[PDB]
């Protein structure tokens, strides 16, 4: 409903959040290759280039606000 | 035979059905790809099965083809400028 | 850097998102099928369920905070 959060800004935040992941390999071996190959799908999926992370994002608090309406929590 | 439908997503794009035997191996769809003039090397291609991962010398008895799925994604890099 | 996010949470955030992306589709249908399947993608990377979002994230504030050391925005 009020979710304030961008596609863009999610999107970007995916491929840099997997980015950073397969730096320090803090996740399995194929399991950082599976992020590295979804990531660039998703960057063909949004039209948006997987290095213009510092473009969208940068650091200006990117709070992607999207609760999904989820009051299931417990 | 095991129906295997080839969704590619990333360009060049495409999504061809054929028909493959249990023991198949995964690099015999890459093969196929590259004859095609669809790829460009084995090594820059990965196919997915609703987010489970295919190997390379994978056997379509090991990965398991769910009949509820039936759609393999292929994911390319093009080494052609 | 001092990113104070955990790759569970934002596992689940991705999958959560694109499953409102799909809802309202946000995105194109081509789109919609490629999310889905890095979904499960995703979700076989980090061993959980999409369905599991809600046990995750809930509504605490899920503040990722994963500056990925982005210096660049400018």
């Amino acid at each position: 409903s009020v979710d304030s959060a961008s596609k863009e800004e999610i999107a970007a935040l995916i491929v840099n959040y997997f980015s950073s992941i397969v730096e320090k390999k803090e996740i399995s071996e194929d399991g950082a290759d599976s992020l590295n190959v979804a990531m660039d799908c998703i960057s063909e999926a949004f039209g948006f280039e997987r290095e213009a992370v510092s473009g969208i994002l940068g650091k200006s608090e990117f709070k992607g606000q999207h609760l999904a309406d989820i009051l299931n929590s417990a | 035979m095991v129906h295997l439908t080839l969704k590619k997503i990333q360009a060049p794009k495409f999504s061809i059905e054929h028909d493959f035997s249990p023991s198949d191996t995964i690099l015999q769809i890459k093969q196929h790809l590259i004859s095609e003039e669809k790829a460009s090397h084995i090594s820059e291609i990965k196919l997915l099965l609703k987010g489970k991962v295919l190997h390379d010398n994978l056997f379509l008895s090991d990965l398991k083809v769910t009949p509820a799925n039936s759609t393999i994604t292929v994911m390319i890099k093009p080494n052609l400028e």
